[PDB]
């Protein structure tokens, strides 16, 4: 319980990172459908402020 | 709207209709796009621009 | 007829649909990118029941 | 009356559960519920 | 204990293995 | 009724063109449109609808068709 | 078990309009305090069908809402009264509504549910949020090709007796009465035996029903009359893209014609891609028609349900600031002004918060 | 398959089936056996 | 306000719905005459069986 062993580590380690990076992903999208509650009806919105929900197609 | 307000439609859709005739391969559309506006005031007294 | 203009508004109507169902359309797109970030994940889930099984 | 208007006013779900798991069957409460309340019916 | 105490570690080895495709991930996986 | 088909082709007119006879040339109602009625888009709907079934919806036909 | 609680009765055939009582299932929120939703199964139809589409987690609609599914008069387990008429059959769910202490609900329709949804809102309109109609419209249906069959498929039904027909000769007769597979199934299951066996017997009511039907007057379910009038709160309608119910050629006028609110197509109203299928009616069977109505249902219930009509979306409760009518407050020295209306609690009646919240405001100061 | 054309022409089946969910007859013997047992 | 011409409209548009439930109310009224007459009509299905049930 104590020391598993040394190529454990290289995969607990390995594992790890793989799965921060796609955990990180899982929020990106879990977030946008979060922010995406608070956009309704793309149609009824003024010009300048459906540039500022996607912020940065005005740059 | 760019959606249902036709006076943006109908300009939005005609301007995307005459800067894609660069691909005939005339010269370059930034050059003589002023002329071409100036030459809709000669033939356009037909349609009384 | 000389339908030019008509297919400037059969086409703004489209697109008019189009941003009507931007939240349908977005949200199927990435059930697919969740289930291909969901099958990734299986990994991790395996390893850390390694300790209980050894 | 008085008597009369005061009168007034878990393991089942895991039995069915294990056998949708060997069919490897999308499952949910509310058809195990159901299910729970055929049986009792 | 003799048992029962082993379903839960078959489960475990059988997606390890479904989730092996190389031939050589299969091999260790048998080890 | 007896004096029914006689009475009321003396009281009103028909139609004598037979301009829909002639199947492709039926419009699919671009010709004259609505443009102020509430339910302008359902128009609009229906009329790409009719454009679609026509060709099976291989609007390429339509195009090099004549209108 | 907990989440579904449908409670248990038996018909009461009723002589007086007013003393019906209506029953049906109830499905419970995943939060405490939550609006209630009331929803209409289309005639003849089963409620149990709409449970995997209200209990899905995919969708969580019972998230956002409690759901009552209800049955009208003369429909599944409510009580039994020959009359149709909607401002009757309105009263009841107001009465509902007081028994179960609901101040004001969300209203949903599938079909001519719809239609029942909506009269509810036009008769008792300061207590409904909002409707939401399924593949319907405040229309004169008598004519509909769609509505014909049902009309007389219920035809058929009256001409089984079923103390001397044996369950074979069910069978037979509805198989080769009834062609389409769906009303097929839904009358089969709305066949049950009352306790000792005694006889088999339609849940539904179909002597009173095929009166409605085959008498194809205004009182006909098929028709919707001038004298239902216009429902003022917030309504969106959701119809498959082919559907013999609903046509987008001329059948989405009404909707601007009984709806004061409506704002049109693409707001309010939508289609649902789709093809030509006369089996689109029952959107929960299919996944595509169904996560689309749910995910437009979700919409209405979360921003735009319960919303003044001046207001966009929920979003504007508190930064948007309404117009006032010059000489509309009683307060001679009140400085006519733009006001934020006022949006309540759910049962702000039959619950004490505003009692309560005063007494924790006075705390602070 | 000549024959089986020619001819061709339990409350555990209709709540499974509001559910969409594809049943096997296997399962429908359990369940039915589940409740009786 | 003079809301004299107004009186004549919300009659009118009350006997314009009064006549199309024309069918509806004139069919009740007959539900209990029928009644009435299918009453009346007991006594000669009781005489009829008579001669049978001496
Ligand atoms: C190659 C270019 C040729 C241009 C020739 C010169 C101008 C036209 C002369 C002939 C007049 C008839 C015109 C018919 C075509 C209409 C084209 C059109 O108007 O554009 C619609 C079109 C979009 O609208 P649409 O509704 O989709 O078009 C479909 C048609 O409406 C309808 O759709 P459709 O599919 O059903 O029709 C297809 C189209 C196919 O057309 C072709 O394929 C062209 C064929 C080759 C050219 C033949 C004409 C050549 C003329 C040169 C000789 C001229 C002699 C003059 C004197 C000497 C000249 C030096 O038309 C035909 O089918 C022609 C068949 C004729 C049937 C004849 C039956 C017997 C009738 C007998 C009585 C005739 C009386 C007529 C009354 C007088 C006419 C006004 O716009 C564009 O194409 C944009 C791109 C530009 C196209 C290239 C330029 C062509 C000229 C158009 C004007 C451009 C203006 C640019 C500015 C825009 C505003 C800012
Ligand atoms: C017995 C006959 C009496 C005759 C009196 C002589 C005429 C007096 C004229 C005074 C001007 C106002 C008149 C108001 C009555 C209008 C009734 C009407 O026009 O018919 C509508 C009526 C139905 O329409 P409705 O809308 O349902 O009626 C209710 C009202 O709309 C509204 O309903 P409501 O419930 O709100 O009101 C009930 C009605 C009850 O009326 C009565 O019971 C009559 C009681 C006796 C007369 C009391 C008012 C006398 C005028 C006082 C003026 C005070 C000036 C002070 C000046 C101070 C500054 C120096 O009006 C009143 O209550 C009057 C109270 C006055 C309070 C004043 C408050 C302070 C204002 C101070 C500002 C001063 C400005 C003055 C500028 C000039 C005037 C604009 O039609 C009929 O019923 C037909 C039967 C007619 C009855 C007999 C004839 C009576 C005369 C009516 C005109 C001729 C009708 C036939 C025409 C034929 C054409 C084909």
């Amino acid at each position: 319980s104590s020391a598993s062993s040394k190529a454990l580590d290289d995969i607990e380690n390995e594992l790890s990172f793989h799965a921060a990076i796609w955990l990180n992903a899982y929020a990106d999208y879990t977030m946008f459908l979060f922010e995406l509650e608070e956009y309704n009806d793309p149609n009824d919105y003024l010009m300048h402020e459906n540039f500022d929900f996607f912020r940065g197609l005005e740059t | 709207n760019p959606n249902t307000e036709e006076n943006t439609i109908d300009s939005d859709y005609l301007a995307a209709s005459g800067t894609v005739e660069a691909e005939k391969e005339i010269t370059s559309i930034d050059d003589y796009l002023g002329l071409v506006f100036a030459i809709a005031y000669v033939f356009g007294v037909f349609f009384y621009v | 007829p000389l339908l030019q203009r008509f297919y400037r508004r059969a086409a703004a109507n489209e697109i008019f649909t189009m941003e009507a169902f931007y939240h349908e359309n977005i949200e199927n797109k990435l059930r697919n990118l969740m289930r291909i970030t969901k099958g990734q994940l299986e990994y991790w889930d395996i390893h850390t029941s390694y300790g209980e099984i050894r | 009356k008085r008597l009369l208007e005061k009168l007034n006013t878990a393991p089942q779900n895991l039995e069915v559960e294990n056998i949708l798991k060997r069919y490897h069957i999308n499952y949910t409460q509310a058809l195990i519920d159901e299910l729970v309340d055929w049986k009792t019916g | 204990q003799a048992p029962g105490n082993q379903d839960k570690i078959l489960k475990w080895i059988s997606t390890l293995s479904n989730k092996a495709t190389t031939g050589e991930s299969r091999s260790y996986c048998t080890q | 009724s007896l004096h029914e088909k006689m009475q009321t082709d003396y009281l009103w007119v028909k139609d004598h063109s037979q301009a829909d006879s002639w199947a492709k040339a039926r419009t699919h109602g671009y010709n004259y449109i609505a443009h102020t009625v509430p339910n302008k888009k359902e128009r609009y709907e229906m009329i790409w609808r009719s454009m679609g079934k026509s060709t099976d919806w291989e609007l390429e036909k339509f195009r090099l068709g004549k209108k | 078990s907990r989440i579904i609680n449908h409670l248990r009765g038996d018909p009461v055939y009723q002589d007086n309009t007013k003393d019906v009582s209506l029953r049906g299932t109830f499905l419970r929120g995943k939060y405490d305090d939550l609006p209630t939703m009331i929803f209409f199964t289309e005639a003849c139809d089963l409620t149990a069908n709409w449970i995997p589409f209200f209990t899905n987690p995919q969708y969580d609609i019972l998230a956002h809402r409690n759901v009552w599914l209800l049955n009208p008069r003369n429909f599944g387990n409510s009580d039994r009264h020959p009359s149709f008429d909607l401002q009757e059959m309105s009263d009841d769910v107001m009465r509902f509504m007081y028994s179960q202490k609901i101040s004001m609900a969300t209203l949903g329709g599938h079909g001519i549910g719809g239609k029942i949804a909506l009269a509810v809102g036009c008769y008792h309109a300061e207590r409904v949020t909002g409707v939401f109609s399924i593949d319907s419209s405040p229309m004169d249906q008598r004519y509909h090709e769609a509505f014909k069959e049902f009309k007389g498929y219920v035809n058929a039904l009256t001409e089984i007796n079923f103390k001397t027909w044996s369950d074979k000769d069910v069978k037979v007769f509805l198989k080769e009465n009834i062609k389409d597979p769906k009303w097929r199934s839904i009358f089969t299951n709305n066949i049950s035996k009352n306790a000792k066996t005694q006889s088999d017997s339609f849940n539904f009511e179909i002597n009173y029903l095929n009166h409605n039907l085959n008498f194809n007057k205004a009182d006909s379910l098929g028709n919707w009359a001038v004298k239902n009038g216009i429902y003022t709160g917030r309504a969106h309608f959701i119809f498959p893209e082919y559907s013999r119910w609903v046509h987008l050629a001329t059948n989405t006028l009404p909707m601007h014609k009984v709806c004061a609110r409506v704002k049109g197509f693409g707001h309010d109203i939508f289609y649902v891609q789709g093809d030509e299928n006369p089996l689109n009616h029952w959107v929960y069977d299919f996944e595509n028609y169904a996560n689309v109505v749910a995910s437009k249902l979700n919409k209405f219930l979360h921003s735009y349900d319960g919303v003044h009509a001046l207001l966009k979306d929920r979003t504007e409760i508190g930064n948007f600031m309404i117009p006032d009518r010059i000489k509309s407050r009683n307060d001679s020295k009140h400085i006519y002004g733009d006001y934020s209306p006022a949006h309540l609690h759910h049962n702000w009646r039959f619950n004490h918060i505003y009692e309560k919240h005063d007494e924790l405001d006075k705390k602070l100061n």
